[PDB]
């Protein structure tokens, strides 16, 4: 993720005066991803005995 | 004056996003295989066989 | 790129890779910084792949208050342990992360606190081997393997062997300070030249049967 952070200031107006300008400056940050796992196993006779109850 | 910039000033664009990667890859050569050019190839037998007469 | 020589054949495989298919066993783990050991480590090294690792403790608590949630079953490992946990392998799992100088630089070690897969059983596993006797040695098909601990005394470590390197030896000429891995065989032929401290020849990677 990033940041923008603008900048700039104004002065008084004039016909032949210099023109002020603006700018910006950015930064970033990081994170990490984790994964998990889980499974199952079933036998043939186990299902038959389980259906009794 | 100039207050505080809140964020640390730095170069905005990272090195990435400015790199183009060539579409291809290089592979290693290994020694030449010249048996086919000298002699040729004949497909006469079949798999799971044992002998040629 | 970087290819300056042409050979007659390809290499059979790279260290940390499976070379044959069959029965196998593996477990995940989290690497602990070697500096965390209390009695200090006499032998040190990086978390290089294809090196033995040891059990360190359980980190599955995942909490800070009086009640804690046992969310997962996780194990925490160190580069060298008296209790054998496995051998780091399968390099395709991890990310390069570059190096300190610049990115896109070849690196073959994992940072502290990162995950990994460690092998307890493998029909065929390519690992790098070392010579622990500072002399010429020919292994042959049937041998035994051992790994260096951190608590190996410097008197028994005249050669600058790394923290968790693997050492091959004959049936009755095992070095004094190593820890043997039961039911482990080299199942391949290899020869190593003369060796000396500071000029440690890294040996040659060789197939090995863990169990």
């Amino acid at each position: 993720q990033g940041i923008v952070e603008p900048a700039g200031t104004a002065v008084e107006y004039g016909d032949h005066t210099n023109i002020p300008l603006t700018s910006w400056n950015a930064n970033f940050e990081r994170r990490t991803i984790v994964r998990g796992e889980l499974g199952m196993m079933v036998g043939t006779l186990e299902e038959g005995r389980a259906s009794a109850i | 004056n100039f207050t505080a910039p809140v964020t640390t000033p730095s170069i905005p664009t990272p090195i990435q996003f400015l790199q183009t990667w060539l579409p291809g890859f290089v592979k290693v050569m290994t020694a030449a295989r010249k048996i086919d050019e000298i002699i040729g190839i004949d497909t006469v037998g079949s798999w799971e066989d044992q002998e040629i007469v | 790129m970087f290819q300056k020589q042409v050979y007659r054949q390809y290499t059979p495989g790279f260290p940390g890779d499976l070379i044959e298919d069959g029965p196998k066993r593996a477990r995940p783990g989290r690497i602990m910084s070697l500096s965390a050991v209390n009695p200090a480590a006499t032998a040190t090294g990086p978390n290089r792949a294809s090196r033995a690792f040891g059990y360190a403790g359980d980190v599955s608590a995942l909490g800070e208050g009086q009640p804690k949630t046992i969310a997962a079953r996780a194990s925490e490992v160190v580069i060298g342990g008296a209790n054998f946990f496995g051998v780091l392998g399968h390099p395709k799992h991890y990310a390069l992360f570059g190096s300190a100088g610049d990115s896109l630089a070849p690196s073959y070690d994992l940072p502290d606190g990162a995950e990994g897969e460690f092998f307890d059983m493998a029909t065929g596993l390519v690992v790098e081997i070392f010579n622990g006797a500072a002399a010429a040695l020919d292994l042959d098909y049937g041998d035994l393997v051992a790994y260096v601990p951190n608590n190996l005394a410097t008197a028994d470590d005249a050669l600058g062997l790394p923290a968790g390197a693997l050492v091959g030896f004959k049936t009755g000429s095992m070095p004094t300070g190593l820890v043997q891995i039961p039911n482990a065989r080299i199942v391949n032929a290899i020869s190593l030249p003369a060796q000396s401290a500071g000029n440690l020849v890294a040996g040659v990677t060789i197939v090995q049967l863990t169990q």
